[PDB]
């Protein structure tokens, strides 16, 4: 019963196919609530043109800034930020969704798709999701960054939504 | 160090 988004992502303006991402609101209704509506713009903003910004090969793809596009920025759809929901969900394996944030209880709109278990997150970020199909998109993007985290081409989420 | 913050990233 859970939703199910999508995000179509370019590298410089040339197409690298759609993600679709399950999002698990039977364990993190909040948190869930907050992507979906980011994707469907339905409150006034949200993800669309908006850019990976920081991708680490091995590591994960980090995006989600539509605000300040750098990083700093981003907000979720209960404000700036909202609290840590819970820790239920752990960080497996690649093609988990996860929240970014700055510190407990700072979870706004920024987020990364993992490439790898990324344990050591478990019980500091909220995991909410994971890739259904896409993945081989996931790593094209990953091709995309470097160790310092900066990308080789401009990563874009030229389109997102809502498919349940 | 392979964290994902938003805005001071660490090491």
């Amino acid at each position: 019963g859970n939703p199910l988004v999508y995000l179509d992502v370019d590298a410089n303006g040339k197409p690298l196919g759609r993600v679709v991402l399950e999002l698990k609101a039977d364990v993190v209704p909040k948190t869930a609530e907050n992507f979906r509506a980011l994707c469907t713009g339905e409150k006034g903003f949200g993800y669309k043109g908006s850019t990976f910004h920081r991708v680490i090969p091995s590591f994960m793809c980090q995006a989600g800034d539509f605000t300040n596009h750098n990083g700093t920025g981003g907000k979720s759809i209960y404000g700036s930020r909202f609290p840590d929901e819970n820790f239920t969900l752990k960080h497996v394996g690649p093609g988990v969704l996860s929240m970014a944030n700055a510190g407990p209880n700072t979870n706004g709109s920024q987020f990364f798709i993992c490439t790898i278990k990324t344990d050591w997150l478990d019980g500091k970020h909220v995991v909410f999701g994971h890739v259904i199909e896409g993945m081989d998109v996931v790593k094209k993007i990953e091709s995309f960054g470097s160790k310092s985290g900066r990308t080789s081409k401009k990563i874009v989420i030229t389109d997102c939504g809502q498919l349940s | 160090x392979l964290l994902v913050t938003a805005g001071l990233v660490l090491a």
